[PDB]
């Protein structure tokens, strides 16, 4: 199964990384790690398809790569519109794409309490 | 040649387009296709490896085929072409004789992939199903979508349907 | 190219629903589709998928025998007929379109889903 | 202003393929020349619709 | 209740040759042979060729008077000539070891 | 290797001379041989195509192997002899190994043909006949020349002889 | 691919070290391994012949690769380099693809051997044993060491045990 | 490197015996052993053999089902348990070690027996 | 089955040859012939392993060969301590090595 981190935070203009790994294996380029962004009330959007390929519409702050047998999504200069849930979809020899639990990236705009 | 393609399965299926090998089930609930993903992916990996082995195992070096010789050195020239043509001959005899063989091998490979797929379900259904020709089976009991999903998955649970199948078969 | 989902709501246990998704901006005759669900307090879970021509159909092991995904090309609609619903079926359902891949003449499911839908909240109960 | 690996007296052969039949005379890392008109390797299976 | 095992067919008309049978129609094929070219001269190893125009190697290296439009080049991967150059050695005569010189001047760092 | 030739069929038949694969039948009317024309013709076509592929893929150009050099160019003679020796070595190795592999492929092809014939007749007869070894089937009923002609042709009519077979099998 | 190795027989046996293909018997007297010596010896002979054919078929002649040319003969340094590079490329491609294909052939050969052994024991036991999966059998009667030794040897003597097997099977 | 045999003697018909061979100078863990008997007035006959690991065991067609050869690596001993003895089992028994050969990762028996033991005389008289 | 010569004799210092053959076949190098020497009261000793290979301890008088599809053991200069029974063990595809009847070399 796919394991992600429950929640992470980043200050505006800061670079952050999100990880995606298998419970009992390694993630290679043949797993085609896709990254989907989901904001509340709106359809999920494919931020990344394949290891690093990015759609035109998606801003270029989002890049991805396989590092240490783990898929990674890097957001350099996180703006305020990148506060969403990020899901990692891997390919395992079937149309059944296993999804991660989800990572809630919180772009900090208030002092911590 | 294993006798499964153009053998006891005469023709292919145009409706099943998302795989190379698959199942076609028919129930009271309904009929449908379902491509076998694992075997298709293994075959795709194998074919890709074969294509890449043929393509990317030819690494050459920077050479400039072509030389200039005047009248006073014809032997020189006649040697050069004897090299060039010679190499061409070898390659023209290898590549042409290479592809052919692997083509045959590939047509065997897919056949095996079908045949084993037919054998595996056989060993799963046993006397619970009867081979009706055309390389497929008719159940002696009532299989719902769960039964056929289990057959495709690889876990049929033979004992559970054994008694009803026996009752219906002994007729 | 947008997908709009509809047809879900509050239904009693053991009932049935028919979720529908309409795609505007493209033709369904050459794309494969899927229905995915997010349970409350859980991650995204695959539910069903249908191939490019509608011939091939795959279901999750938990909903097999009760769900039926079909395609109507004339109306440009994808239907998920859900029958014998149980309490575990409470979720938010998304209809997604697979990205076009072609491996050796076959349609793919590699790259995932490019167009998703807003989602429809389906809730069941026995109260 | 291209960037090719092989050059023929009619043009460049941008090839990752192992064989060519454009011209026997070539400059650079080039596929081997063959006197063949068709070398197709089957990836799928027999078509019996 | 029947479950049937089959394989895949499509509208492809591609044919391949096999050691046992010729002209076998297959669902997909890959070409191991390239039959086409760019139709234009292009750089090799990132270094452009030295174009000579209407001159030959002899005329260019001897400095034919009508070979002045040639720009100075410090390195070229190969040389391009016209099948029958016309502005070569203006004064008639024999050029010793012409082919050797052509081979030596093919590429210079 | 498929296990038919030098397998569960240990020896060949000298009386069957008009084919490679055939049948031997024994009735009350009499015993006889009958070669399978279709499979034998297909095998002959395949073998002819393989031999033609090996032979007619070698298209050479007009060449004159052999040069004359004076004692003042020994490097020339040595280079020419190196070219000739290299071509001879490449061709000898390639031809010998290629024949070696194709012989095995042909033998496996014949074995596969025989095993497919056996499997076809086995699937046709089902439980109406019992396997006794040597690629032989003992019928559970009375098959005249019509019955075994139907078995050879490919249309056995299993139901027609079914019930009688059962009466003789549950004995 | 014949579907035996990594097919219906998932894993190998670390405790059977004196052969490639063998049997594992479990009785009231005890359990133990026994490698099939005949099939293993035949496979070893085939593999030895394959290796020898690859190795002992390169018959080379005495040559000295390498020539010295001054700056006034650059065309010949280039032609010599062309000959050397061509031969190196040919041999690299041929050797690599050759080993790549024979590896597949050897794996298929071992798979065929295992499959043929399984088919032999299956056809020998007939309906006196049940296919319990994992590519092996469970008897319907009590087999002492003589029975298992007879199965391995090749003379099972089915009608000796048929009646008790029928009694225990129709339960 | 010597093998010493013991445990033989006069036994009644239908009885049992446990012949033992102890090897001094080597470890049995990497050697395959065998028991071979010489009948009075006849030649040597192979009775049993055990492989290097001990998993594989082979018996002659005449003594199958009645003889069991086992190994004890801790005590460096080779045991031949003979049961249901008959008058045809009277012989001089030898324990021998196969010469070490390795063919393609396997342990063969091509080269024959390199070390032998003095042997033990076993006599089975009905009366 | 392996067939040898019930008994043969040789005078001291004389060369002798012992033969071993199959009942219905030919003996080749693939049968890995072996020659064992058995003196009464003492364990048998592998005089020759493989066609011609010989252990270091074994005296150099012993030599082995394959001639006329038969395995042969030659003793050049037979001494008085070579008065034993000589057995031929062949290899037949299995661990069941067939042994010969035995040849009793009587040094006169």
């Amino acid at each position: 199964t796919v394991i992600q981190e429950p929640a992470m935070s980043v200050s505006p203009g800061g670079t952050v990384t999100l990880t995606c790994a298998f419970s009992s294996g390694s993630v290679t380029t043949s797993n085609y790690p896709g990254w989907y962004q989901q904001t509340p009330g709106q359809p999920p959007r494919q931020v990344i398809y394949s290891t690093n390929s990015r759609p035109t519409v998606v801003p270029s702050r989002f890049s991805g790569a396989i590092s240490g047998n783990k898929a990674t999504l890097t957001i350099t200069g996180a703006q305020a519109e990148d506060e969403a849930d990020y899901f990692c979809g891997l390919y395992k020899n079937s149309a059944n794409i296993p999804f991660g639990g989800g990572t809630h990236l919180t772009v900090l705009g208030q002092p911590k309490a | 040649l294993f006798g499964a393609i153009a053998g006891f399965i005469e023709g292919g299926w145009t409706g099943m387009v998302d795989g190379w090998y698959g199942y076609h089930h028919q129930n009271e609930q309904g009929s449908g296709y379902a491509a076998d993903q694992k075997s298709t992916q293994n075959a795709i990996n194998g074919i890709t490896n074969k294509v890449n082995s043929v393509i990317e195992k030819m690494n050459t070096q920077f050479t400039a085929v072509g030389k200039e010789f005047n009248k006073l050195e014809r032997r020189m020239e006649n040697l050069n072409k004897k090299v060039d043509d010679g190499f061409i001959d070898i390659w023209t005899y290898n590549a042409e004789l290479l592809v052919l063989l692997e083509n045959e091998r590939t047509l065997d490979f897919h056949d095996s992939n079908v045949k084993n797929l037919y054998e595996k379900v056989k060993s799963q259904l046993k006397n619970n199903a009867k081979e009706i020709g055309n390389g497929c089976f008719e159940f002696y009991h009532k299989c719902n979508d769960e039964c056929m999903e289990s057959v495709k998955n690889g876990t049929y649970d033979y004992p559970k349907y054994s008694e009803e199948s026996k009752l219906n078969r002994e007729k | 190219e947008k997908l709009v989902e509809s047809g879900g709501g509050l239904v009693q246990s053991g009932g049935s629903l028919r979720l529908s998704c309409v795609g505007s901006g493209f033709d369904l005759s050459d794309n494969a589709f899927t229905w995915v669900r997010q349970a409350p307090g859980k991650g995204l879970e695959w539910v069903a998928t249908i191939s490019t021509n509608g011939g091939s159909t795959y279901y999750a092991d938990s909903v097999t025998g009760r769900f039926t995904i079909s395609k109507d090309n004339s109306r440009n609609t994808i239907y998920l007929q859900m029958n014998s619903l149980r309490t575990e079926d409470t979720a938010h359902y998304y209809c997604a379109r697979y990205k076009v891949c072609h491996r050796y003449g076959l349609s793919c499911y590699y790259y995932g889903m490019d167009r998703w839908g807003p989602g429809v909240e389906v809730v069941v109960s026995s109260a | 202003e291209c960037d090719a690996k092989c050059q023929t007296p009619q043009g460049a052969i941008n090839s990752s393929l192992p064989f060519q039949n454009v011209h026997p005379v070539t400059i650079g890392e080039c596929p081997k020349y063959v006197r063949s008109a068709k070398l197709r390797m089957v990836t799928g299976l027999r078509n019996i619709p | 209740d029947t479950i049937c095992i089959g394989y895949h067919a499509n509208n492809s008309t591609d044919t391949v040759d096999t050691v046992l049978e010729k002209n076998v129609t297959v669902t997909h094929s890959v070409n191991l042979l390239e039959d086409s070219h760019n139709g234009k001269l292009c750089l090799l190893k990132g270094i452009a060729p030295l174009q000579l125009g209407n001159c030959s190697v002899a005329g260019w290296i001897l400095g034919n008077p009508e070979c002045e439009l040639l720009i100075s080049r410090e390195s070229w991967s190969y040389i391009v000539e016209k099948p029958n150059p016309e502005n070569g050695t203006c004064y008639p005569g024999h050029f010793a070891d012409y082919e050797e010189l052509r081979e030596q001047l093919s590429s210079v760092s």
